[PDB]
């Protein structure tokens, strides 16, 4: 809510909930999934962590995708 | 995290004023920006007959008042009435003294400079706030969505503008503005309601036509097939109840009114629709950043609250763009108040405290400090 | 115990990694970008200078400057930014532990060598350092000790004769056209089809068109005849806006600027006969091996048919009493790094390092006597 | 016995007249207007397409489209309407009797040349035809055979070096901003004074404001300082609805987009250094007169003070060991037509015509061998 943090969670559909936000890292493609009940600050933190993990760990050799419910890509 | 603040966010849009505190999830006072003055003879002495009514009480007594909007297509016209509006929203709605609270205000792009100097002059001299900032509405709407890359189509009651921002950097040469919004849709609906014999001339009748536009109108997916369906059958007709007890019915006028947004030639303007305005807003940007801007179309404002406008927008942009591109359109359900929500974010950020225009900067630099600090 | 670093500073493509590896760990273009619009999304990690492939990603909203032009270091602060991005962001290592091996252009001025020594030893505080030459390290990458090297990267083209594992400074020659000038030529000859590319942001798009779709014609005039008559060689490319362009005779006209410099107006010689001009400047008795080892290096040797056309053009104008072969390994675009990796990992390279304490009581002049 | 015709098809202003004259007979803007409302009063001369200055007269009730954009013909049927309106209504001549001379932009695609040949021979049935270049007729109007020509009209700006009476195609460059983009930038920078112009009907009013009240500042920052401090340069204009606008510092900020394209977000070079970029691309021997003959042409060279600012900007970044002079004749907005009228009226031009029977047994390909 105020102190927003990231935690590594194992890769499964059961780990997803609607109240938080999620960052799926698949190498050259990074997907940002936002919940419907997710708020403003963790959306901003998800965007900031996404641009950080693109431009620092991969040095811009990635493409960040933003999606929500119903608009999930094929990846 | 982000540090606390005692700032106020006051979206002073063309139809509504949305005022509240920074850090909160919703604006505390939402009320339409009108000033009502009586046009009838007051024969009953006493009982507090005011010379002017402001806010929601002006909506309550609108039959015996003439109503004026001091904001006309984003430009503030009558400064005394709009000063009365800020006095009402500081003292009567929020019930706070502005002397110990910074204030954040909103403005459309490509407004005249004299709006910014006069807004600076009445905020610093009259109310004596300790700080001020003014920001673009579409930047604040993109703050609300949480994204950084995207084109925002912000359409209030007076101004409909396209702003593309790639990463953190806006492109000022690609800013489009069109004076086609809910005022002109309300006036066009008032024109086409005479085809069924219903006459609406006064300002309270303009408020009633605004209510029927909010409550019944919708965007058709394809205009000619929906016109043939409405001509063939009578299933599309719907009813509405006047406050005096009369009942009216409307058919094709449900979808002919928002079609002015996609075809402005109904009201005599040769400028093209909002879809082509979005398309050449994308085309005026340079070639490397079209891919991300197609997939992050964001709408905001009450004028984007029609049902079915996202599907028509998707079909028109999918027709205009080349077929290999994926086009995604973001329409959150809280997009009416997204300007204020992003304002609460931007007032609540820790970085922002070294961009407040303080009192001493205004005293040393005149009202022209705001163009060197803001935008 | 510690591992050395190899860093090949190319004119438009810099390679880096650890010693003892069969491929460079990071390949990224040496581009320093600066923003050209104002950042209204404040507090969200906006930077005054984007460097490396990060600048390549958001290349539309930046102006891009090359710190090395024509193989020679010119802008030094941006070059230090390339080094800071290379050590700290790319390789993710501290420079204080690892010795660093660099590569220099042939016939570099000595002041550039002294300043490379000074910003390596002072700014990053390396424990050991060494400088070496592109072309002889490409020859060690070819497994040979005697031969000509045509090193044609992004800035210049160098022709280096080497005998007994050492270059011959009278006979290295320079020809100033490479893939940057080919990109500008392709930028010129797409205007007749109606496609416009005028700024530095879409120059890498034209470079990608050059990399994906180009080939060297073995004979040029009949290829004009077949391209004018038929349309079998016309192929399409997908721009990242989604517009599809189509390329006909301009696919192979762009390699031919190397053989005909008068396509872009300068009076100098083509790439085939300048090797003849270099090899006539050498001594007679060496030439029997010196023609036989035709080492090709650089990323502008990736074109298909460059070897057969090179063999034909050398065989036309050399005397007919001698056999000519052209060699072109598949890893010759990384061969300078492969040479740096094998030289940094040797059992005899520990005494050839320039240590910190040797730099302290000699200053920036010990690099001349040891890198020699 | 018959008289030839000169027809310079500008991107926003088309000129036409008879050969051998000191001025073009008809100058009118190249627009095609179409009605946007329903004509309820029938039988009173309503047309489905107004063309020429007639569309400029009743421009309030029309939508306007430019058939030529960026110097290149795009919409062809509207261009046929333009040619019909030149031949029949303006000049009041039958096209079957008079030969016609045409002008094109440099680096014109070949298909446009063939299509101009095809519609000029088939539709109107001319007896003779010839196609020339803008810049060579601009140089012939100046009485020179070697020089740089800056043709900056309404669509595009061209820098063309010409040596020995012929252009150098490797050094011609096209910078794509002109008076249309200046009109759009002035349309942008009149909003802050509260004046709103949006549609194409009032774009011509902004063009008239740009023509009547603009000037190039010799130095920009002190001009901005004196505009901010005093009010001696603020002047008024009378709009045709009776309202009076006033303009201050925007009088000189809008010519400065030619020197600074970053005002409209274009990353490309300013107008002074692209001529330098053209002149280094020429050969080293022929620069000495080429710097001396600085020929300015086009309607957007008619600002007061553009020549002195141009002299200052060239003299700043050129080497100081040579003299820069710029010529600017007062008739330079019609100089293409003057060069065409001199060229058509000669005693050696009757053999250079492309006659009808030469078009018959060659098709639309004889223009590739005769207008060169
Ligand atoms: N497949 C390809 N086809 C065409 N050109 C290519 C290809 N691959 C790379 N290039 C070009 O090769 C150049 C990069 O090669 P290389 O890495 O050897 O150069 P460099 O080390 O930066 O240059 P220099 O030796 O001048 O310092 C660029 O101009 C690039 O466009
Ligand atoms: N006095 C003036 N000051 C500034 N601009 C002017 C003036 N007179 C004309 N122009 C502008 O010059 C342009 C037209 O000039 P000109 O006739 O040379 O161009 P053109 O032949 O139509 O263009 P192009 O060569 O690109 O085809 C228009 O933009 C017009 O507004
Ligand atoms: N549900 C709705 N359907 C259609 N239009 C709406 C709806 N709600 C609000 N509007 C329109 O939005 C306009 C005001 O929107 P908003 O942007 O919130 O206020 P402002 O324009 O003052 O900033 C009104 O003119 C109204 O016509
Ligand atoms: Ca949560
Ligand atoms: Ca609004
Ligand atoms: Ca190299
Ligand atoms: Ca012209």
């Amino acid at each position: 809510r105020r102190v927003v943090r990231a935690t590594e969670v194992p890769v499964s559909w059961e780990s997803f909930n609607n109240g938080d936000c999620f960052i799926l890292d698949l190498g050259n493609n990074i997907h940002q999934w936002c919940g419907s009940n997710s708020n403003r600050y963790e959306r901003l933190k998800a965007t900031q962590v996404s641009k950080g993990i693109r431009d620092n760990e991969r040095s811009g050799r990635a493409r960040v995708h933003v999606s929500e419910e119903g608009t999930e890509p094929e990846a | 995290d982000e540090d606390e603040t005692t700032a106020l966010v006051c979206d002073n849009g063309s139809g509504l004023v949305k005022a509240g505190f920074a850090g909160d999830d919703a604006p505390r006072a939402v009320f339409p920006s009108i000033v009502g003055r009586p046009r009838h003879q007051g024969v009953m002495v006493g009982m507090g007959q005011k010379d002017s009514y402001v806010g929601d009480e002006a909506q309550s007594k609108r039959g015996i008042l003439t109503l004026k909007y001091p904001i006309e297509h984003g430009i503030i016209t009558n400064w005394d009435d709009m000063e009365k509006i800020w006095h009402h929203t500081f003292y009567n709605e929020l019930r706070v003294a502005p002397e110990e609270h910074p204030t954040l205000l909103t403005e459309a792009p490509l407004n005249p400079k004299a709006n910014r100097e006069k807004m600076t002059q009445i905020m610093f001299e009259t109310f004596n706030v300790p700080a001020m900032y003014v920001a673009i509405q579409a930047v604040l709407s993109l703050y609300a969505s949480g994204r950084t890359t995207g084109i925002v189509l912000d359409s209030g009651d007076g101004v409909t503008h396209n702003v593309p921002i790639y990463e953190g950097y806006a492109l000022p040469h690609a800013i489009m503005r069109l004076d086609l919004a809910g005022r002109d849709l309300t006036d066009y609906l008032m024109k086409i309601l005479t085809e069924r014999g219903y006459s609406f001339v006064t300002t309270a009748e303009r408020e009633i036509v605004r209510d029927i536009k909010e409550k019944l109108c919708y965007v058709a997916l394809d205009f000619e097939n929906e016109m043939a369906t409405a001509a063939s059958s009578s299933s599309l007709e719907k009813s509405y109840e006047l406050p005096d007890g009369q009942v009216i019915t409307i058919g094709n006028e449900r979808f002919r009114c928002p079609e002015t947004l996609f075809q402005p030639s109904f009201i005599g303007m040769e400028s093209a629709g909002i879809h082509e305005t979005t398309y050449n807003s994308i085309m005026k940007c340079d070639i490397d950043i079209r891919k991300d801007l197609y997939a992050n179309n964001v709408m905001s404002g009450g004028t984007t609250m029609y049902p079915g406008i996202a599907d028509r927008m998707q079909k028109e942009i999918t027709a205009l763009a080349p077929s290999t591109m994926k086009i995604k359109i973001i329409a959150p359900p809280e997009r009416k108040y997204s300007v204020w929500i992003g304002g609460s974010i931007l007032a609540s950020l820790s970085t922002f405290q070294q961009m407040w225009i303080t009192k001493q900067e205004y005293d040393e630099a005149g009202p022209s400090i705001v163009h060197r600090k803001c935008f």
